[PDB]
Order: structure tokens, then C-alpha cells, then sequence
DNA sequence: TCGTCTGATCTCGGAA
DNA sequence: TTCCGAGATCAGACGAGATCGGG
RNA sequence: CCCGAU
């Protein structure tokens, strides 16, 4: 019965094409669906579309780039600003675009904390060469990291016209 | 640290007493937050007290579903609970109400008023056999064949 | 005890600061010691504020149940001072014949009514109530246009809602609600009033 | 110009919905097909080659519209 | 004048037909036991 | 045993009153796509399916 | 099978 | 004295998964 | 209506 009452009120909602969620009669229930306009289905764990620790380690392993300079802390924050305002990342609303930036500086400080212990990056040459593979973040990866975190964020939006309340009635009822 | 939970209902008489910081006190009765603390706090309890009772039973759920159910339930002025009665105050069309409970009274009363309903939603487009506009019937499709608004002939 | 005859005065001078009057900052925050100047006298009306806009007139009638005659005590000084808005902060409540006397004299003078224990907490600084902001007349026209929405069709808040009654809002105005979230904190919703 | 430039799953379904039913009524095929007899399997070959004679009429709910060619969209 | 004030949209129907002096019988194609209630009327009619 | 329960109905008898397919396998069946499965077909957003599944191949 | 909401009479209480 | 209005106190409603199988 | 399946 509680499945029946729920879906007999919530069935005629769909996220319209200007991201608003309206009733059948045109009246607005939500201005964006759920604040960010994001699918709960495509949503990653913790109610966040990315879980950035997993994507960055995925990018480092799918694209390890040997013979690359991998310099950091002085270039990483500089490459992540040159890429992020580059003809793109306008449709990313700047609540997500802050969240990349606070994660990138969060992994920018992790680099300098290791290079604090040893291994100066004077030009990227110390005598034990292995030390530059401690936290390798080389700028072929960090630009592929952004082009993935953009497109994973853009894909996991609420597709317009998606019977939004009819998803809600199942997900409360089941 | 100390707090105290009551089994009562008189909220603002509890919120106003000496010693209780009334800025931080909640209920679990979403009507007594609506009467006392506005509608917007009554939205946040319907978010909370569902998401409190859903994580209590295991049963993880996205908040974006509860952020929709609460925001439907309180968007017409007051908290409209999803019963037979709350549907009358939410929907205008008759057959969507008439396909729900009280099919006798809802059809006669909308004949007493001269109720012109348009056929929208899904509980009427399914009854009438129209392709519903929710989902795949939202947009419509054109064809891309060779055409132009052409010049006429001289008359 | 006096945690009231003071915090009520603290609340309404938070209230009429939010509604956009000119309360000087030192008059806003009082500790109880700043109100212990009058603290022994008033238990055993000496409390009435007039403030003007950048003009309301609050009342604390010492009668528990304010009757029609008690309103009629300051119906005349309402029209004497040419003041337009008033407040009647009551102890128990109004007599059920007296609430019509507000709506009989509706468009001339406003005179909204509050209870005592309704006002003993500032519901704006409650953690559950988000920051309502009354929008201007031109703030509505840039709202409706961006969403291509008619004035109706917005989500609706009642006129007798506790936060609409706080901010003092007639029918037809649109509040802007900044609901705080966890990923953004700037989940903005609007509400037309009923 | 303001809606999402990604072809939604409800637009891919109906474009494959009606291009299947068009091609099951002897429409001209745009992909020089290779023995597929299911009309639906022809239509996904039409989508991936991005040759479908269909323009999506996207209705903003005020009543205004915004056209989008199926060539001019990002499928998944 | 006073028909719309009872909220009866008079294009749909005036209040004189809230009571029954004639009665439509349903067609035979939608009843191939309600026929038995119809003949019980014409007996009493 | 599955011989007593195997069942398929292509197009057969319709009920005399409402002209929908009948109920039962003894009367050549047709199984009710109930209103709970209507919401499943709503939540997928499949609009043209529901016109096909509740007007075309049931009561045309 | 109560369970619910509704709406319909009474009565002690204040205003003129 | 008056009483006009309002909080208090009964009575009636119309709800309560889905399908499938046979006597 | 019973019964029985899930």
C-alpha cells in the first residue's frame, strides 16, 4: 500500500530541459534536481560523483608516462590552473570545481611532504633516480585527470525528462 | 555532555524555557516543526527523519531521493502528507485523483464543478492512451529531409 | 526569570534589525546586567519601542489576554503618531474576538501579533531554519525571467508561516532561501508567499 | 543553445525508436548495410555512423524550443 | 447570475439537473445484473 | 511440473464485456501487467512502450 | 476491523 | 443583560501488496 | 469463494 500511495502522487514529475523539476501542471517543485542536478544512480559512494582518490590512482596506472619530468608543487598547482580555465569547465558549477581544487592542493601538499623528507627537485635530477617515483603526478596524467573528472561529472547529471519522482517512489518503497 | 529528550509535542513551549538553547532543538513530529519553526525546518525534518530511520535499518539511500520527496511534500504552503487527502491538495486533474482512492466522490464532485482537466501527467495519458510526456515523450522529433519555404510564382 | 523580559527585547531588536530599521548596535546587544537597571521593578508598561526605517511600534501589554479595549488603548496613539506598522507581543494570546479587530482594520495599520514564548527564541538563528531573505521587486523580475516562470508556479510559503510572520511579509512577495548543504552550502531556493 | 549537449538516454531511445520504424517501412538507408535484417540493428549502425535524418525538438517547459541535430550531439 | 457562485460552470451544467426526472439507461454492449436493477425501476415506475 | 504451468498467449479470446484478454490459462490466458509494473515502466521513462503495452496490444 | 480526518453541536467568557 | 465568537466534545466515513493455479 | 504457488 505504501508503494501505491507513494507512486500515485510522485509519478508525474520529470526534470525538464532547463534543469528544473516541475509537476505536471507546470508548478516548480525543485529548481535544480537535488541541488546539483545529479543522478543518484550514476552517483559514486559518499553521494559524490567522483571519489577523486580512486580516479587519480586509476589515471596514474592506466597512463604511467615514463621519460616524463613529473615535477610538482611548483608546476602542479600551475598546470591545474592553466588547464582548468582553458576553453572548458564552464558547465562545471563551481562547487564541484572547488572540490577538484581542494583535492589537487591536497595532493599537492602530499608531494612536498615526501620531498621534505628527502630528494630535492632542483631540476628533477638527484643521483638515486628512483626517488622521483615516490609521488609521480606527471603532467600528462593531471590533464587526463581533469578531462576525466570533468566528463565523469558531466555524464552523471540528471538526464532531462527522467521520471524523477518515479525513481523516488521506487527508491523509498523498495 | 548532557542533553535531554522529551516524549511530548508542545515544541515552542519547550524551546522557550530557561536553560535550553532553543536554537539547537529538533523534533521528530514534522507537523510541530511546521507550526512552530516555519516550513523550511519542516522540510529538513522530513529529510532527516526519513534519512534517520533509513540508516537505522541498514538500507542506504541517496539523499537526492529524500530531497525530492520532502520538497514535493512541502511546496504548496504547508506540509501535504501523501495520503488520500494530501493528493487532493496536490493535484488538479480528476482522473489522477479518480484512479487513486475515493473514485465515487472524486468523479461526482468534479462533475458538480465544471471541471475542465487537461490530459497530462501519466495517470491520465495511460488511461486515455496518449504517449505520456514524462520521459521519452518530453521532446518531439523532426525530420531532416530536403525542404525550404520556397518563392511563389508571379500572378 | 528576567531571561525573558530581556531576551524578548533582545529578540525584537534582532527582529526589527532584520526587517531593515535603524537600531544602533549598542542598543541591540544587552547582557542581563545592562537590563538589571529595571530588573526588580517589572516583576513586582515601561517597555515600548518606536524605530524607523532606513516605523514600527511594538507593544508588551501586561494583560495576559489582550482584549479589544486593550488594543483600543493604542488604536488612538497609533493614528496620533501617524505610524503605520505596529507589533503586539502578548503574554498568553489574543481573545478570539480581538484577532478580527486586526483584520477589520487591515489596510490602514498593520499591527502584527506575536506570542511571548514564540518570541523567546530567535528562529532565524535556529540551526534548522535557513537564511530567508526577502527579495526586492526587481529581484523577482530577474528570477521569473531566468526560469521563464509566471509569478505563480513558484514553490509557496504560507503568509502565517513563522518565518514569514517574522520577516513581516505581505502576499505577493518572494523570499530567497539559502539552504545549506554539504557539497555546496549554497543550495538556493525561492518561495512565493501566499 | 542552453540545454545539455549530451544525447540523453531518452533521446537515444526514441531516435532509435523511430529510425527503426522508419527503416521498417522501406526508408532509404544511410549506412550501406552489411546483411542486418533486424531494423533496430540497422539504426544503431546509423547512429554510430552519425547519419540519421532526425532533428530533436527539445521543449523548454515555458513553451520555447531549441532544435538539435543528431549529428550535433555527443552520444555515449 | 447565481449559477457560477455555486461554482457550477454553467457551460457544463446548471443546478436543475442534480436530480433525476429522466434517466439514461446504459447501452446493452456494456452489460452483456445491472439490467436487473433497471427493470426493477420500470416495475416501480 | 512445468507442463501444467507453461503458458503463452499470442492472440486469442477477449472477454465479452471489456474486450481485454481473459484471465487464466484454461481460457488461453493473458497475464495482467499490473499497476505496480506500470510504475516500473514509468520510472524507466519508456513512454512509447506504455502506449504499446497498454493500448496497442491490449485494447486497440 | 479499528484506524483515521471532518464538521456538527454545546458552554463558559469577554466585549459594548 | 446581552451574546457573538470560539475551544471542546461525538459520529461518520472508506482505506488497507502483487500476481499465478485448480476445483 | 476456498485451496495452493511465489
Amino acid at each position: 500500500y505504501m508503494q501505491r500511495r507513494l507512486v500515485k502522487s510522485l509519478e508525474d514529475l520529470c526534470s525538464q530541459y532547463d534543469l528544473t523539476v516541475r509537476s505536471s501542471t507546470g508548478d516548480i517543485i525543485q529548481f535544480i534536481y537535488g541541488g546539483d542536478g545529479l543522478d543518484p544512480a550514476a552517483m559514486e559512494g559518499k553521494d559524490e560523483p567522483l571519489e577523486f582518490k580512486r580516479v587519480l590512482d586509476n589515471i596514474k596506472a592506466v597512463f604511467p608516462c615514463p621519460s616524463e619530468p613529473a615535477l610538482s608543487k611548483n608546476e602542479l598547482i600551475l598546470t591545474t590552473e592553466s588547464i582548468m580555465k582553458k576553453s572548458e569547465f564552464l558547465c562545471c558549477q563551481d562547487s564541484f570545481l572547488q572540490e577538484i581544487k581542494k583535492f589537487i592542493k591536497g595532493v599537492s601538499e602530499k608531494i612536498k611532504k615526501t620531498r621534505d623528507k628527502y630528494g630535492i627537485n632542483d631540476n628533477g635530477t638527484t643521483e638515486p633516480r628512483v626517488l622521483y617515483q615516490l609521488d609521480r603526478i606527471t603532467p600528462t596524467q593531471v590533464e587526463k585527470f581533469l578531462e576525466t573528472c570533468r566528463d565523469k561529472y558531466m555524464r552523471a547529471q540528471m538526464e532531462p525528462g527522467s521520471a524523477v519522482g518515479a525513481l523516488c517512489a521506487q527508491s523509498i518503497g523498495e | 555532555k548532557y542533553k535531554l529528550l522529551v516524549e511530548g509535542d508542545n515544541l515552542r513551549a519547550v524551546m522557550a524555557t530557561h536553560g535550553v538553547k532553543g536554537t539547537r532543538t529538533t523534533s521528530n513530529n514534522t507537523y510541530e516543526v511546521e507550526k512552530t519553526l516555519g516550513i523550511e525546518a519542516a522540510r529538513t525534518t522530513i529529510i532527516n527523519e526519513i534519512q534517520y530511520t533509513m540508516v537505522n535499518h541498514g538500507m542506504s539511500i541517496d539523499r537526492r531521493h529524500v530531497m525530492l520527496l520532502s520538497d514535493l511534500m512541502t511546496y504548496k504552503g504547508e506540509v501535504l502528507g501523501i495520503t488520500r487527502f494530501g493528493l487532493a491538495k496536490m493535484k488538479e486533474s480528476v482522473l489522477m485523483l479518480a484512479s487513486f482512492e475515493k473514485t465515487a466522490d472524486h468523479l461526482f464532485d468534479a462533475a458538480y464543478f465544471g471541471q475542465k482537466d487537461s490530459v497530462c501527467g501519466v495517470s491520465e495519458c495511460i488511461i486515455m492512451g496518449i504517449p505520456m510526456n514524462i520521459g521519452t515523450g518530453l521532446f518531439k522529433l523532426l525530420h531532416k529531409a530536403d525542404r525550404d519555404p520556397n518563392p511563389p510564382k508571379r500572378p | 526569570e528576567t531571561y525573558r523580559l530581556w531576551k524578548i527585547r533582545k529578540t525584537i531588536m534582532q527582529l526589527c534589525h532584520d526587517r531593515g530599521y535603524l537600531v544602533t548596535q549598542d542598543e541591540l546587544d544587552q547582557t542581563l546586567e545592562e537590563f538589571k537597571a529595571q530588573s526588580g521593578d517589572k516583576p513586582s508598561t515601561d517597555l515600548t519601542v518606536l524605530v524607523a526605517h532606513n516605523q514600527m511600534f511594538v507593544f508588551f501589554p501586561e494583560e495576559p489576554k489582550v482584549g479589544i479595549k486593550t488594543i483600543k488603548v493604542y488604536c488612538q496613539r497609533m493614528q496620533e503618531e501617524n505610524i503605520t506598522r505596529a507589533l503586539i507581543v502578548v503574554q498568553q494570546g489574543m481573545t478570539p474576538s480581538a484577532k478580527q479587530s486586526l483584520v477589520d482594520m487591515a489596510p490602514k495599520y498593520i499591527l502584527e501579533q506575536f506570542l511571548q514564548q514564540e518570541l523567546l527564541i530567535n528562529i532565524t538563528e535556529h540551526e534548522l531554519v535557513p537564511e530567508h531573505v526577502v527579495m526586492t521587486k526587481e529581484e523577482v523580475t530577474e528570477l521569473l525571467a531566468r526560469y521563464k516562470l509566471r509569478e505563480n508556479q513558484l514553490p509557496r510559503i504560507q503568509a502565517g508561516d513563522p518565518v514569514a510572520r517574522y520577516f513581516g511579509i505581505k502576499r505577493g512577495q518572494v523570499v530567497k532561501i539559502i539552504r545549506p548543504s554539504e557539497t555546496a552550502g549554497r543550495y538556493i531556493t525561492y518561495r512565493l508567499v501566499q | 543553445r542552453i540545454t545539455t549537449p549530451y544525447m540523453t538516454k531518452y533521446e537515444r531511445a526514441r531516435v532509435l525508436g523511430t529510425r527503426a520504424l522508419q527503416i521498417a517501412m522501406c526508408a532509404p538507408v544511410m549506412v550501406e548495410l552489411e546483411g542486418e535484417t533486424d531494423p533496430l540493428l540497422i539504426a544503431m549502425k546509423e547512429l554510430k555512423a552519425r547519419k540519421i535524418p532526425i532533428i530533436i525538438r527539445r521543449y523548454l517547459p515555458d513553451g520555447s524550443y531549441e532544435d538539435w541535430g543528431v549529428d550535433e550531439l555527443i552520444i555515449t | 447570475e447565481d449559477v457560477p457562485l455555486l461554482l457550477m460552470n454553467p457551460e457544463a451544467g446548471k443546478p436543475s439537473d442534480l436530480i433525476l426526472t429522466r434517466l439514461l439507461v446504459p447501452p446493452l454492449c456494456i452489460r452483456p445484473d445491472l439490467t436487473m436493477k433497471l427493470t426493477e425501476i420500470i416495475f416501480l415506475n | 511440473m512445468v507442463l501444467d504451468k507453461m503458458h503463452a498467449r499470442a492472440r486469442g479470446p477477449r472477454a465479452v464485456l471489456t474486450r481485454q484478454p481473459t484471465e487464466g490459462r484454461s481460457r488461453d490466458g493473458g497475464l495482467r501487467l499490473g499497476e505496480m509494473e506500470r510504475d516500473c515502466l514509468i520510472g524507466y521513462g519508456a513512454s512509447m512502450l506504455l502506449l504499446e503495452r497498454l493500448m496497442i496490444s491490449s485494447d486497440a
